[PDB]
RNA sequence: GCUAAACCUAGCCCCAAACCCCACCUUACUACCAGACAACCUUAGCCAAACCAUUUACCCAAAUAAAGUAUAGGCGAUA
RNA sequence: GCUACCUAAGAACAGCUAAAAGAGCACACCCGUCUAUGUAGCAAAAUAGUGGGAAGAUUUAUAGGUAGAGGCGACAAACCUA
RNA sequence: CCUCCGCAUAAGCCUGCGUCAGAUACUGACAAUUAACAGCCCAAUAUCUACAAUCAACCAACAAGUCAUUAUUACCCUCACUGUCAACCCAACACAGGCAUGCUCAUAAGGAAAGGUUAAAAAAAGUAAAAGGAACUCGGCAAAUCUUACCCCGCCUGUUUACCAAAAACAUCACCUCUAGCAUCACCAGUAUUAGAGGCACCGCCUUCCUUAAAUAGGGAUGGCUCCACGAGGGUUCAGCUG
RNA sequence: UUAAUUUAUUAAUGCAAACAACCUGCAUUAAAAAUUUCGGUUGGGGCG
């Protein structure tokens, strides 16, 4: 079966005159008139060449003739990319073994209260409900408006620990950074190209959380694979692309070290949002590309085992629910599945809130459920304000 | 009329497309089709009915894994989101197919019967005589058209020479090469016949509108009616 | 139901009276977002000489002579601006005279004429 | 049907004419590692940050000095947190709107079937300052109420219409930039950025060097005025029940280069003819002119640097609640 | 109830009766020159 | 004695002779981007035949005459 | 540009009762049961009261489409500019 | 003293109660609506996009619900043009009609039922009424009150004769019958559990007395049946209520 | 409509024509239609 019906397609043009058949003559046609008219040939016109040349009317060459075509093609991860398997093709495409929970190091960061906020839970609740119903005149905020707000808050509430952690000034969260990476796996070359935003970047690099027994260790776990289903699967294969290691930033950038990814899927409509899982991949993946293109620009680009690894992490969340991710990079050398694997911990669906009310629920005239939210979770927040903390 | 189709996207995609109804109009605007109107909005989701379509680059039999399951607006069946390699399609979903699962498309011809498993498409030569099949092609890579509303099931009846004899749904006979592609099962959705419209509502939301008017001929609709021979004109109506 | 009256842009829709005009020429074009950009060479440019000094005036004194109405001719032209070179250069190739074979390549192309009045 | 008072206005004498519809009297004057932050914002929005696609001048302002101006406040917020501890508590809005409206004189309908009746002038101001502080607790006056001086507001002979100005019919909106319900209710600074069609190029070369400070001063009464306003009404107060404290709030505006510096005290809320017949209060705005805060940026190097307007800035982060 | 049969829309009015409508076709080019012949100062509508 | 009443050319009829700046097909009267659709094909019926059913004169390329003749025609109206 | 049906993309539907309803009462809105007035009228079909529906097979704005022996019709030979 | 009125947008109209001067909201002249609101857009080629909405979190589904972006290649100039009035439009009218949407829910907005008088008849609307309480009448129509019970028809919600018929008629779920083995313009981007047409009617089962005093009125002693519910349908009735 | 006249047109076949499809001509059968008519006497109508 073939997809475009006839009366959709364009229409074949009208059948050449006979004069045009006939060797010796010259056919009369309008294109002396300048118009047409049905009793004369139709001329047979030269393309015209000074047409697709203008910016307002430019027609791009073929894909063969741009200068990054490759005849290999390339499969890149951008941010509007959703991968089938989730977590499981992200692991496999990052050569990178999963670890449910937070690790330790970063966790005990908060353990103490004197890390904890002054009026924590009071200024996380003013936060939620100033995103989600004091935002605007609206009765009833959208996801577009109160995932960035709600983020940005919280960043805010976090730096103000600057009283207890003077190192928090030597960090600084950029917005519209894009990074690109790009790696071997089994003969495939896939590239990343994050764009997202909200990138909290630091002047020093994070310190290493598995330690040299650990990397070790995960030589003899086994990449988990998925059949039939190719790991290339929902990447966009590409011809055009450039294999260069782009950090995102000029040489010389102060705070040039990756600190977190905030990725925040705030698009109003459930089909346009993420589903929790492929958020996770895009985090793991974003992630591994922002380590990548750190490692590539410091210990060079050679497929090794990173004698320091590199530590990245990530944030994503829906204004809602959140995921945090450390993911540590420990080796270059991607293209065998065999060897030290990556490693990210994962702490997936942390809801900060159950549900949040912005009309009072009214039953046979009684308020049943007041303003506001509902089954506020102040343990997300701790591994939020962590993941913040960690390496200051 | 101004009248295009909308069945003009070209290229097969997993994403639903906008599809414009018709009321039972042709391309000149008068009702072809009466009995069609309004109803809930749709999306069409493109069905591949060529089960064996070995993706690009490639060839041989080939496994996909049942993505989901979903209801389709413009069918009795239910579909499939199923991915294979690197590429997705939607396919007419069998009776206990689940999310998960793995379906096996092949074009081989086995000299013994192959294991015939729900969900599978094999070619009709390699399957055992009295299997109930479905999406059943005319012609050897034609794409499926027989048997494909909720619950039917063709019986692979005969297999002689390389033309096989299949029982359609309504219990004809039909011929077609061993080679075309056929998977194995009932179609899915088997309940459909019990399902009870209960109101008017029911059916206009569905997009069938009460009408009439239907023939449009002199006198409306005329049942065929005999017409006597001269020797009988004399017993056409005898009174009592 | 308004026949006879002109149509004007003050009379349709939104989409009827934003896409009418009133005969000014376009300055311009629209982007992405509705931004116009506006093109400095598409902007009539007024060459206004430096009226200091100058002699004339709006109105002639009646005093001056009358006289008999000459328009200026391709011939009479011709005449007094090439016909002295022509004849000094034929009693002791016509670009050296003043003629061009074709307008293009000037800036001021006299056919198809190129310039405001 | 209310005139939509626009702060960041191509208007001509507009800050007059809004000194007229606010009974402000505008008044010139005032009532190391922050240096490497600011230029390290600087850079980072100019050269250090990679540009997939080409920044193009009509969108200069919204793709490089906005992002700048929400990381100057950010983390400047975070390093003066510890020198202000009202400033750790505060809510700190992106482009969160503020709405005012107010009613401020009358006016004979000239013509149809309302000809010959009187009815009063309303104004609304929507505005959307790019970043803005709220806090709890307000700050302190910068004057006592009822502060007499000599200057005396604009008068304006002319309707609101001559300066362009247009009257639509929509939501009365009075807004701080969060529901009443916010405990965060008063204002501490507002940060805007002057759009693209306001360019200190495009008015040079439209209009004289006044007009720039004119722009300036505009976009400071009516953003403050409405901010002032809206916590004003917030706490309770309206044209027949005036404030019985000044309302205080400051406000920088920049184009991305240049910057001016207004603090403002709305001392009236009592503007209507029938409140305002006999009040002798007005509300005030102390302004500066706008400096540059760098001369040029060359590749990797700020030229021309200007500490004394991150001192501006740093001050009023720095101003407290008592 | 009746009389009000005329609902004004000009889009309904130039896209039903216009000139560039009058002309698509050969009996609307033919209306056109009957009111031409006419003199009828208004041609099309 | 009011309302009125009256008027004569404004033109028209039939012959002859003679062959008679700019804007605008998009929503016309709209300065300024990818065309292609580009037209052709017996008139029918009223009516007469006292219905009606075959049939029933109609810009012809010299007036007259041949002649309403030869012919045609429900061999009839009529042509 | 009425009306009938359809197409595309919109919009409206208080409150109470009930609980995901071609649900109940009843606004807006749609209609037009009965009575009265009106009958060259306010009106070439209206007014007042009463009454039916009122989250649906609902109502409705916009643009488009189907044309006369044809269209359209939940068939009343209804409607297709009184 | 009065108003589901008013103010705005849309649509429509096109200067149609602004000023002045002549007339009796007319004629003529002069003036006026200033863009931020709104309209007027997009440089393409490819390739992308399964995951509704309903406070979207639980619960609840079926009728399955446009949201279109990204990579490369081009690109550098910048705010033009148009709508902006009114007491307004469609109904031949300064027409009690028609007229989308957002806000105000009785108005902060908008208006005036009485030209003056008299106080006849007849007429219209309204209010009150002794005693009685349907005796009126084709009929309790209308009005006033508030109930009861049962038949016939149609299963029900809906639809219809714009302008004398709203129904028992048409439709309708349900069922039956007939026709059709199939692709690129309807049916249908469908495939016998489908599509088209016709019929039928949801469903389910089995195969002389009473009423009044008087009662041409009412009720009861494949088909045959079964009226659950519903009805401005058509009959009858108790009680009450009433000019 | 089992009134009269047709089948131009479609749809089937058949025979020729072009070498199965497609198409032309000529027939036959249908469908869909088209055109046309409504004698006289007997209160009317039925049967006469
Ligand atoms: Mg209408
Ligand atoms: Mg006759
Ligand atoms: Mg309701
Ligand atoms: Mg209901
Ligand atoms: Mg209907
Ligand atoms: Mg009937
Ligand atoms: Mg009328
Ligand atoms: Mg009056
Ligand atoms: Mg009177
Ligand atoms: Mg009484
Ligand atoms: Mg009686
Ligand atoms: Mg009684
Ligand atoms: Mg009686
Ligand atoms: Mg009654
Ligand atoms: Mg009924
Ligand atoms: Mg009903
Ligand atoms: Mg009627
Ligand atoms: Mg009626
Ligand atoms: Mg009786």
């Amino acid at each position: 079966y073939e997809w475009g019906v006839r009366s959709t397609r364009k229409s074949e043009p009208p059948p050449l005159d006979r004069v045009y058949e006939i060797p010796g003559l010259e056919p009369i046609t309008f294109a002396g008139k300048m118009h047409f008219v049905p009793w004369l040939a139709r001329p047979i016109f030269p393309p015209w060449d000074r047409g697709y040349k203008d910016p307002r009317f430019y027609r791009s060459p073929p894909l063969h003739e741009h200068p990054l075509y490759k005849d290999q093609a390339c499969y890149i991860f951008h941010h509007r990319c959703r991968l089938l398997e989730g977590v499981k093709q992200a692991l496999w495409l990052t050569k990178t073994k999963l670890i449910e929970g937070l690790p330790e190091k970063v966790l005990s960061l908060v353990d103490d209260p004197r890390n904890h906020i002054e009026n924590q839970d009071e200024c996380v609740l003013n936060v939620i409900s100033h995103a989600r119903l004091w935002q605007t005149t609206e009765e009833i905020p959208k996801r577009e408006t109160y995932c960035p707000v709600i983020v940005d808050n919280l960043i805010q509430l976090c730096k103000s620990q600057i009283l207890k952690h003077p190192s928090l000034a030597r960090r600084i969260c950029v917005q519209n950074s894009t990074f690109s990476a790009t790696w071997n796996r089994e003969s495939l070359l896939l590239q990343v190209r994050g764009s997202g935003g909200a990138r909290l970047s630091t002047k020093d690099p994070l310190p290493t959380i598995a330690s040299r027994e650990e990397i070790e260790a995960t030589k003899n776990h086994v990449l988990e694979t998925f059949y039939p289903i190719s790991p290339i699967i929902d990447l966009h294969e590409c011809n055009i692309y450039d294999v260069k290691n782009d950090t995102g930033f000029q040489e010389g950038y102060p705070y040039p070290y990756p600190h977190t990814l905030y990725l925040l899927d705030k698009a109003n409509l459930r089909p346009h949002r993420l589903q929790p899982d492929q958020l996770r991949a895009k985090m793991i993946l974003f992630a591994f590309g922002s380590a990548l293109a750190q490692a590539r620009l410091l210990y060079g680009n050679d497929a090794k085992v990173l004698e320091q690894p590199v530590v990245v992490q990530s944030v994503g969340t829906d204004g809602r629910v959140f995921h945090f991710l450390v993911f540590q990079l420990n080796t270059t050398d991607l293209d065998c599945n065999e060897g030290v694997k990556n490693l990210a911990w994962v702490d997936s669906d942390q809801l900060l809130y159950q549900h949040f009310w912005c009309l009072p629920v009214i039953k046979k005239r009684v308020v049943v459920e007041p303003v506001g939210p509902v089954g506020f979770k102040p343990e997300t927040f701790r591994k939020f304000l962590a993941l913040y903390l960690h390496g200051a | 009329a101004n009248f295009v189709s909308w069945k003009s996207r070209t290229k097969y995609t997993i994403t639903p497309v906008k599809m414009r109804k018709s009321g039972g109009r042709d391309h000149t605007g008068r009702i072809r089709v009466h009995g069609i109107g309004g109803g809930h909005k749709q999306r069409y989701r493109m069905i591949d009915f060529l089960r064996f379509r070995p993706e690009e680059t490639k060839s041989g039999p080939f496994e996909e894994k049942v993505i989901q399951v979903r209801y389709d607006p413009c069918r009795s069946a239910d579909i499939a989101l199923v991915a294979g390699g690197s590429r997705k399609r939607w396919i007419i979903a069998t009776e206990n197919m689940q999310a998960g699962d793995t379906i096996l498309n092949s074009n081989h011809i086995g000299r013994m019967a192959v294991a015939a498993r729900e969900g599978d498409a094999h070619p009709l030569g390699a399957l055992p005589v009295g299997t109930l099949i479905n999406n059943v092609e005319s012609e050897p890579g034609r794409g499926a058209q027989y048997i494909r509303a909720a619950g039917t099931c063709g019986v692979l009846l005969r297999k002689v020479n390389g033309t096989a004899i299949i029982q359609l749904p309504s219990k004809r006979q039909m011929q077609v090469l061993e080679t075309c592609v056929a998977t194995v099962g009932r179609v899915s959705n088997v309940d459909h016949n019990k399902r009870v419209i209960g109101k008017a509502g029911r059916n206009r939301w569905l997009g069938k509108r009460p009408n009439s008017g239907r023939w449009h001929r002199k006198g409306g609709w005329a049942g065929r009616k005999i017409r006597p021979l001269p020797p009988m004109k004399s017993y056409v109506k005898l009174p009592s | 139901a308004d026949r006879m009256s002109k149509w004007t842009s003050k009379r349709g829709p939104r989409s009827f009276r934003g896409r009418k005009g009133r005969g000014a020429k376009g300055i311009g074009f629209l982007t992405s977002g509705w931004r116009f950009v506006q093109i400095k060479e598409m902007v009539p440019e007024f060459v206004v000489p430096d009226l200091t000094g100058f002699k004339l005036k709006p109105y002639v004194s009646y005093l001056a002579p009358e006289s008999e109405e000459t328009p200026l001719t391709a011939a009479q032209l011709f005449s007094e601006a090439v016909a002295p070179a022509i004849e000094k250069d034929f009693k002791d190739n016509l670009e050296k005279y003043g003629f061009e074979p074709t307008q293009e390549g000037k800036l001021f192309q006299l056919y198809p004429r190129n310039f405001l009045r | 049907m209310k005139y939509m008072v626009y702060p960041q206005t191509f208007a001509l004498n507009a800050d007059r004419w809004y000194q007229y519809f606010t009974k402000t009297v505008f008044l010139s004057g005032l009532p190391a590692a922050l240096r490497a932050v600011a230029c390290d914002c600087l850079l980072q929005e100019h050269f250090y940050l990679r540009r997939r696609r080409r920044v193009h001048r009509y969108e200069e302002s919204e793709v490089i000095s906005l992002p700048f101006l929400d990381q100057l406040v950010s983390t400047l917020v975070g390093l003066l947190s510890p020198h202000n501890p009202a400033l750790a508590a505060a809510a700190l809005d992106y482009r969160c709107p503020v709405h005012f409206y107010w009613v401020r004189g009358e006016e004979i309908i000239p013509r149809g079937h309302r000809r010959g009746r009187i009815d009063d002038l309303r104004y609304q101001i929507d505005d959307k300052p790019n970043n803005q502080i709220r806090i709890s607790k307000q700050l302190a006056e910068f004057v006592p109420l009822d502060y007499s001086v000599p200057i005396e507001i604009p008068t304006i002979k002319c309707k609101p219409d001559k300066l362009p100005l247009f009257k639509r019919q929509y939501e009365n909106h009075i807004f701080v930039g969060s529901k009443t319900a916010d405990p965060c209710c008063y204002g501490h600074t507002q940060f805007h950025l002057l759009p693209d069609k306001l360019r200190r190029e495009r008015l040079l070369r439209q209009n004289c060097a006044d007009q720039i400070e004119v722009v300036f001063r505009a976009n400071a009464i009516a953003s403050l005025f409405a901010w002032t306003g809206a916590q004003a009404m917030y706490q309770g107060f309206w044209s027949e029940a005036d404030v019985t404290r000044p309302f205080v709030s400051q406000a920088v505006i920049t184009d991305g280069k240049y910057f001016s510096f207004f603090c403002y005290q709305l001392n009236t809320l009592a503007l209507t003819t029938q409140a305002d017949q006999n009040n002798p209060r007005k509300n005030i705005c102390w302004g500066t002119q706008s400096k540059p805060l760098y001369e040029t940026i060359e590749d990797n190097d700020v030229k021309g640097f200007n500490d004394d307007v991150l001192l501006q800035i740093v001050h009023f982060l720095l101003n407290r609640p008592k | 109830a009746r009389g009000n049969e005329y609902q004004p829309s000009n889009i309904k009015r130039k896209n039903k009766h216009g000139w560039v409508r009058r002309l698509s076709t050969p009996a609307g080019v033919q209306v056109i020159l009957r009111r031409m012949l006419k003199g009828r100062k208004s041609l099309s509508h």
